[PDB]
RNA sequence: CGCGACCUCAGAUCAGACGUGGCGACCCGCUGAAUUUAAGCAUAUUAGUCAGCGGAGGAGAAGAAACUAACCAGGAUUCCCUCAGUAACGGCGAGUGAACAGGGAAGAGCCCAGCGCCGAAUCCCCGCCCCGCGGCGGGGCGCGGGACAUGUGGCGUACGGAAGACCCGCUCCCCGGCGCCGCUCGUGGGGGGCCCAAGUCCUUCUGAUCGAGGCCCAGCCCGUGGACGGUGUGAGGCCGGUAGCGGCCCCCGGCGCGCCGGGCCCGGGUCUUCCCGGAGUCGGGUUGCUUGGGAAUGCAGCCCAAAGCGGGUGGUAAACUCCAUCUAAGGCUAAAUACCGGCACGAGACCGAUAGUCAACAAGUACCGUAAGGGAAAGUUGAAAAGAACUUUGAAGAGAGAGUUCAAGAGGGCGUGAAACCGUUAAGAGGUAAACGGGUGGGGUCCGCGCAGUCCGCCCGGAGGAUUCAACCCGGCGGCGGGUCCGGCCGUGUCGGCGGCCCGGCGGAUCUUUCCCGC
RNA sequence: GGGGACCGUCCCCCGACCGGCGACCGGCCGCCGCCGGGCGCAUUUCCACCGCGGCGGUGCGCCGCGACCGGCUCCGGGACG
RNA sequence: CGGCGACGUCGGCUACCCACCCGACCCGUCUUGAAACACGGACCAAGGAGUCUAACACGUGCGCGAGUCGGGGGCUCGCACGAAAGCCGCCGUGGCGCAAUGAAGGUGAAGGCCGGCGCGCUCGCCGGCCGAGGUGGGAUCCCGAGGCCUCUCCAGUCCGCCGAGGGCGCACCACCGGCCCGUCUCGCCCGCCGCGCCGGGGAGGUGGAGCACGAGCGCACGUGUUAGGACCCGAAAGAUGG
RNA sequence: CGACCUGGGUAUAGGGGCGAAAGACUAAUCGAACCAUCUAGUAGCUGGUUCCCUCCGAAGUUUCCCUCAGGAUAGCUGGC
RNA sequence: UGGGCCACUUUUGGUAAGCAGAACUGGCGCUGCGGGAUGAACCGAACGCCGGGUUAAGGCGCCCGAUGCCGACGCUCAUCA
RNA sequence: CCCCGCGGACGCUACGCCGCGACGAGUAGGAGGGCCGCUGCGGUGAGCCUUGAAGCCUAGGGCGCGGGCCCGGGUGGAGCCGCCGCAGGUGCAGAUCUUGGUGGUAGUAGCAAAUAUUCAAACGAGAACUUUGAAGGCCGAAGUGGAGAAGGGUUCCAUGU
RNA sequence: CAGGGGAAUCCGACUGUUUAAUUAAAACAAAGCAUCGCGAAGGCCCGCGGCGGGUGUUGACGCGAUGUGAUUUCUGCCCA
RNA sequence: AAUGCCUCGUCAUCUAAUUAGUGACGCGCAUGAAGGAUGAACGAGAUUCCCACUGUCCCUACCUACUAUCCAGCGAAACCACAGCCAAGGGAACGGGCUUGGCGGAAUCAGCGGGGAAAGAAGACCCUGUUGAGCUUGACUCUAGUCUGGCACGGUGAAG
RNA sequence: CUAAUAGGGAACGUGAGCUGGGUUUAGACCGUCGUGAGACAGGUUAGUUUUACCCUACUGAUGAUGUGUUGUUGCCAUGGU
């Protein structure tokens, strides 16, 4: 019964919830298990990196994210075919390709094969057989450079531009900013009953004079 | 602790302090919140007005997304920035006014709460309130909207 | 009017294979309530849950968009956090209730049909020989059979593909062994076997001791071992073990090299010419169920029944219009995830024999029911049986002696051995049932080192001893004070910054090559 | 993209003044105290015994009695207005 | 101040038995009312009933504080303890708080004084300042005439106490103004790359879980309510499968 | 001597059977058997609810309720 | 807690009721104690454990504390006082 | 300007100690304190203990308003407790409570359906009941006789206890 | 061993059956009488389902569904 | 009348006496026709009277068997707050306990049925519960089965 | 018939005293009522009457306390009548 002021609650206990229960008692347990499968997956890759292939740069979808940029699935054919990377070649050299994903936008295109290209520079490339190198790597470098990097490779990073104060000329004074924004919502909202007006009175300007 | 409570001190007294003659019985008056317009109309309606009925227009698949614009107030404009770059404009000799880009830090429209110091600033916002605009020019700043 | 080919069927204890049934905690496909809540009750809830049926595996299912979105776009599945007790559903009552985006765990992609090209290039079976056995494969041979044009194989699948030219790069695959590595790995990779420190030292306690004292040299000895268990106590050093990138022996697996048997066969860019798709399915109506899905989320039955600049989706029914997005009606796929059954382990602020599993034990046993099914009670002598020889009464059970033991006032349902209840002994009492509260009295068992009843500070007197009492000298150590007497300081400022982006750091939403690496 | 400059906190130092030696410590002094060893070897000091000693405190082994003082109370005499 | 003290006595209100006087009906429970001719209780032993989870609310304690919080994940010889503890910071995604209001489209919380001017038209352009107004109460704090002192006086040297009055006023309370969102009534202006069935502004009422120089977040404890077997035991029933 | 009595074998099974009919019988159970499970079903109703001392200390009234053996609400109480 | 009940007085129904229903205050419930022999409600008075004194209401033949006063004045005889 | 005396009680776990005044009923209920009590965990007691732990018994000595606690004696034979925190499956007289045990009833009700026993002997420690003999009776062939089915499962038969 | 008898009233015709475990009856059944359905692609009935199953190895002198209750004598009026 | 309230209807018969029986009457609360009215035989069916018979009774007695009883052996259970002598009082209005009085004498045996508001069972009557179940019905809401229409299986020819 | 055939109480005395005719379960018939199941202070018929051995009361039966033991013969308190 209610007693007094409180908060109308609504528990979700009509179920017969206690059949099923999910205790975490094995939480410390399984941390340490997918650790273990971390450090021998680290080990049969040696010198390929532990986290795995390279992600390509992605921007958040929706507008409470889209100023967020993140790691997307994999780089795009748009993006492999400028970088000049064949999409059967690169998944045996560590660069992740989502097929499916297509570049609407340049920046975004050319950001990523940057990304590419910069990354196929970092790559060190063991020959097949180590006795004849064909065109792997010098092995000058391949010997003693040879490390499995840990972490992501080139981690997804949010840049800043940072916007030099400056002086404030006249016309950006006279911006008015609160009535733009209340009339391009007018104008959004009127845009098609306007064009229909102006429709039917451009079908009373063809009869005017009869 | 169950040695602070109050079942440790009701030992030894028979109706375990629900009394004699009402007794601890199982759902006396229903279970939940059972009669909210019958037999408990009063404290329904005394605690919790509007509780019963409809209001208002239904939408389906609302995304809570599309909705998202945290806001600033102007009292808290300045904080936004570095002390730095406050101090530097206001001991700045030129007219040169620093940018404050609040979709940066994370702000999307900028309310005109509160009262700016005496400096110019340049806001960015997708979103300006029409006092918050006021002030802003007020102080000798300027707006500019990004998308 | 027989003989052949094919088609569709049939028989066989025909040659060789496969399925059935069990378990079922977790998983998949169905079927599917009512108790209950709503303070009644029918929709609702319980719940797509219990019960019922089928099918699996070490996981299963799902899964590489006929997706999400509407952004500056993301991009298979699964799981966690959040979204969120929210959008929404609901006698809009009780109640119910997701998804997207975001952050993580994991991360892996692919194959057909169709359209085409290639002398069916394809596959199974049977004999013969060789290399082998270790789950039966490889090679060679057969005017040896069969399948298959009612379509096998290679290429190829929307991420486009193929064929021709032109140019460029020759670039290098996977399988089973021979001998040996690095010795497989957080220092063996796994399985099994056998081993590896130091007191039973002296004196004592005891039935027994693992107890109590002691063990000069900074201290009994070892300690990478002071977990645990056993042993007559209570043990790091008595024993097994414990620690150790400790030792030895036996067995098994994938990892690189030289060789072997065989396969192994062109890849990319540009241009041109071609080629491109899953139908009683989609979709529509209706019905029933289901969902948060609300003019209908999904599923299914019946009726209708497609198209190809088409089709689906774009969370309010409909027409027109633009736009976005994917490409259904075929298939496979590891990981992250689940696990009250099973095998083998480890642990615990849990229980301690009416507890904890029903079951600490000849427990799903005894026993009950025709059956489905129901289902207990029950642990402990002692260190060691040393389990009472022998004598005596009795027909014996049972006794009296004796004996073992530290103890039988531990004697085979025997550790301890409460209460209720009973026998006997002792004391007291007794016609208002006992019992009780308050107040005394009598008696009794005990207690009080009870029984000539405190101690100790100063002074006085008497009778004895001992240094040495005070004050001075030497040494040591403390307490307090001292302009810092001298340092070392510390707190706060004070300047040259000598001092740091080379000869000290970390940060800044502060300015820049107007000396330097990408447009 | 670097590398620089600047700013904010730092750093150990070279140095002075400032408040104090503090509960951050040493050396010197001064005073005091304690201890050890000498000297002091007796009208000092200390130890134990005795007195049926005195002064204080606590308390009497048990059972009793008395006295005065104060608090509360119940009564009784006498006298004055 | 007196008496008495070992094999008989001394003290022990407790504890054992007995006697007498006074008082005294059997508990638990429901109930207006139980000793009840109201129910349960022959006796003893052991067992035996407000618990845990989740969600709220308020109070209290702790840390940080316009922030707070790593709980999911990851990094640390992989593990006696340790399944602990520590760490992350471009792991703070996210939660809660920091903004409300409206069904919604949406909108979204600063005033006060001094001046010249239109006309200081209940008013529009600026300047300068200060930065959430005012009234009445208001702990505390501040000033304070006049007093309190010495063996005594002419004359002040330093501070202490009391002190009528006066001042600044915390929190909080009452009230009056002001600001934001919704909705009415009235009315006149302003803006432009879109001159519009466009956009903005004013005055006066009224609706809001608002503003008006933040108080929250996390953890712990207590109490109360609720969903769960829900303090413990208890139906007549209903369903499924045998 | 009969619609007679009786053994054994068969058939009918739970909202079903079987009944010369009594709601009879259906394994001592029948106006719906028995067994297991859903299930610790629900109960505004009955019974019970375990140590001590200290302090404070009630109500059987108001309003609404398919409310009249119950709740909500105000009142009375305690704590901070 | 939301069953109340009782008493003085006011008061409605009823022949009436230890009946039913209101008002007001007090009480019992929740409360022991002195008195009414006995008794939830009457009269007195409310309560920590005690010693002394005094009372309330009520009593003072005996039970049973207190008149065992040389108490005062009357009234009354009952073979159901 | 203490000094023939170099000296001068106790106190103040400040969550402590001390002073003064008033007050004290209580069901349902609320709150506080508990050096009340049970079990286990982290610390601590250079804790206790075979020279005797826990438990149990006790006309033994006491403490506390009380919950309870300490000590002596006996029994027992291996463990246990205090303090600071922590955590509960933490306190019983009741529930026609659960399980187990034990009383009064009470040496009582009772050992009464179907006619019936008696004598002698044997074995034997022991004879109303066994065996043998003798006698008197009963079932009276629709049996208290002789054999089967169902069901039971060794009850069959010897010997012994 | 082994019927007391007679005169009547009510009910059931009779024989039979029935509430095992309080009712043996006047209750049920019965023969007789009456009514109704049905010619099989059917009537009545079972069945989750099959053109499944019972009556039915049946066919109106038969199956199925009711009421009344031997014989005798009657069975009136009302279709709103 | 097994059917009549009024009702023990009225009249006759049966008896000394009949709320009983039989016969008769009938404005019959509320008889009646597939059930009415009769009628032999039959009945562990209900009722009345008569003969005979008797311990049913007046009015009780005696006898027999087995018990009970006593003994040897053996040996329960129900029930149990504590218990157990009364009168009155008051009291939950019928006390074993309380008040006032009457009084009260171990341990027992055979009986007994006044009390213990004796035991047996959480009253089955009655009421309440927003508790059921069996059954009924134009209660509400459904449903198997049935009747009917439509679509499909579902075709080939003619008269219209 | 008689002198008279008075009225009442004792849990409307008395069911572990009986009986079970009535009322008041379940079977059944009739009448009335109801659509029906079914109902009827209407009629009718058939329908399990359990336990004492406990305490007291009462009835009888042994005994018990005091006169030393034991016996004979007696008295009468009290109760009945
Ligand atoms: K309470
Ligand atoms: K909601
Ligand atoms: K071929
Ligand atoms: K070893
Ligand atoms: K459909
Ligand atoms: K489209
Ligand atoms: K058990
Ligand atoms: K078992
Ligand atoms: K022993
Ligand atoms: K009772
Ligand atoms: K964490
Ligand atoms: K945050
Ligand atoms: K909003
Ligand atoms: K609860
Ligand atoms: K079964
Ligand atoms: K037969
Ligand atoms: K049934
Ligand atoms: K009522
Ligand atoms: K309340
Ligand atoms: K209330
Ligand atoms: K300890
Ligand atoms: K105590
Ligand atoms: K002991
Ligand atoms: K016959
Ligand atoms: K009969
Ligand atoms: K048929
Ligand atoms: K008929
Ligand atoms: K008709
Ligand atoms: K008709
Ligand atoms: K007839
Ligand atoms: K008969
Ligand atoms: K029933
Ligand atoms: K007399
Ligand atoms: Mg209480
Ligand atoms: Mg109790
Ligand atoms: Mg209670
Ligand atoms: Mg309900
Ligand atoms: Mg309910
Ligand atoms: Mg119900
Ligand atoms: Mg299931
Ligand atoms: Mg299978
Ligand atoms: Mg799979
Ligand atoms: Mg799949
Ligand atoms: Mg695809
Ligand atoms: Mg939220
Ligand atoms: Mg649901
Ligand atoms: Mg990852
Ligand atoms: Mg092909
Ligand atoms: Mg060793
Ligand atoms: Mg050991
Ligand atoms: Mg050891
Ligand atoms: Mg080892
Ligand atoms: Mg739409
Ligand atoms: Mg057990
Ligand atoms: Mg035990
Ligand atoms: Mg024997
Ligand atoms: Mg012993
Ligand atoms: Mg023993
Ligand atoms: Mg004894
Ligand atoms: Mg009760
Ligand atoms: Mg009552
Ligand atoms: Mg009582
Ligand atoms: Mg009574
Ligand atoms: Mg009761
Ligand atoms: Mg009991
Ligand atoms: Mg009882
Ligand atoms: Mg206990
Ligand atoms: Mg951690
Ligand atoms: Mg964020
Ligand atoms: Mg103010
Ligand atoms: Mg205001
Ligand atoms: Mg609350
Ligand atoms: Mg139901
Ligand atoms: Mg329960
Ligand atoms: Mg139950
Ligand atoms: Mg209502
Ligand atoms: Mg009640
Ligand atoms: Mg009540
Ligand atoms: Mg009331
Ligand atoms: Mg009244
Ligand atoms: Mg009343
Ligand atoms: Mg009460
Ligand atoms: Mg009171
Ligand atoms: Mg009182
Ligand atoms: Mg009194
Ligand atoms: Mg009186
Ligand atoms: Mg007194
Ligand atoms: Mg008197
Ligand atoms: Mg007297
Ligand atoms: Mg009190
Ligand atoms: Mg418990
Ligand atoms: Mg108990
Ligand atoms: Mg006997
Ligand atoms: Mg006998
Ligand atoms: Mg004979
Ligand atoms: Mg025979
Ligand atoms: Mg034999
Ligand atoms: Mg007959
Ligand atoms: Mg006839
Ligand atoms: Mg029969
Ligand atoms: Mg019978
Ligand atoms: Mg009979
Ligand atoms: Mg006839
Ligand atoms: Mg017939
Ligand atoms: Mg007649
Ligand atoms: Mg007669
Ligand atoms: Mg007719
Ligand atoms: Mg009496
Ligand atoms: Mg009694
Ligand atoms: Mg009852
Ligand atoms: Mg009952
Ligand atoms: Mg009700
Ligand atoms: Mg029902
Ligand atoms: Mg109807
Ligand atoms: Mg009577
Ligand atoms: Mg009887
Ligand atoms: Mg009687
Ligand atoms: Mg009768
Ligand atoms: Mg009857
Ligand atoms: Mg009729
Ligand atoms: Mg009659
Ligand atoms: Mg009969
Ligand atoms: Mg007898
Ligand atoms: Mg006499």
């Amino acid at each position: 019964a209610p007693s007094r002021n409180g908060m109308v609650l609504k528990p979700h206990f009509h179920k017969d919830w206690q059949r099923r229960v999910a205790t975490w008692f094995n939480q410390p347990a399984r941390k340490i298990r997918r650790r273990k499968a971390r450090q021998a997956k680290a080990r049969r890759i040696a010198p390929r990196p532990a986290s795995g292939p390279i992600r390509p740069i992605v921007r958040c979808p929706t507008v409470r994210y889209h100023t967020k940029v993140r790691a997307g699935r994999g780089f795009s054919l748009e993006e492999l075919r400028v970088a000049g990377i064949h999409k059967k070649v690169a998944r045996t050299i560590g660069i992740s390709v989502d097929p499916r994903r297509r570049n609407k936008s340049t920046e975004s295109l050319q950001a990523n094969v940057q990304r590419l290209k910069e990354y196929r520079s970092k790559l060190i490339l063991f020959p097949r057989k180590p006795s004849a190198p064909k065109k792997g790597d010098s092995s000058a470098e391949e010997l003693k450079l040879a490390t499995q990097l840990t972490g992501p490779v080139m981690p997804v990073r949010n840049v800043y531009k940072k916007e030099k104060a400056r002086v404030i000329t006249e016309e950006e004074k006279n911006f008015k900013a609160f009535a733009s924004l209340r009339m391009a919502r007018a104008n959004a909202r009127l845009f098609g009953i306007r064009a229909k007006r102006a429709k039917e009175a451009a079908e009373q300007d063809v009869e005017k004079k009869k | 602790p169950s040695r602070l409570r109050k079942t440790r001190k009701l030992r030894g007294h028979v109706s375990h302090g629900h009394g004699r003659i009402g007794k601890h019985r199982k759902h006396p008056g229903g279970r939940g919140n059972a009669g909210g317009l019958h037999h408990h109309r009063i404290n329904f309606d005394k605690y919790h007005p509007g509780y019963f009925g409809k209001v208002g227009m239904k939408h389906y698949h609302l995304k809570r997304n599309q909705s998202f614009c945290p806001t600033v107030n102007l009292d808290k404009l300045w904080t936004l920035v570095s002390e730095q770059t406050r101090v530097n404009a206001a001991k700045n000799k030129t007219g040169a006014a620093p940018i404050i880009d609040v979709v940066r830090s994370g702000y999307y429209k900028v309310l005109g709460k509160g009262k700016l110091p005496k400096q110019p600033v340049i806001v960015k916002a997708k979103f300006f309130s029409r006092r918050a605009e006021e002030k802003i020019k007020s102080v000798g700043g300027a707006c500019v909207l990004v998308a």
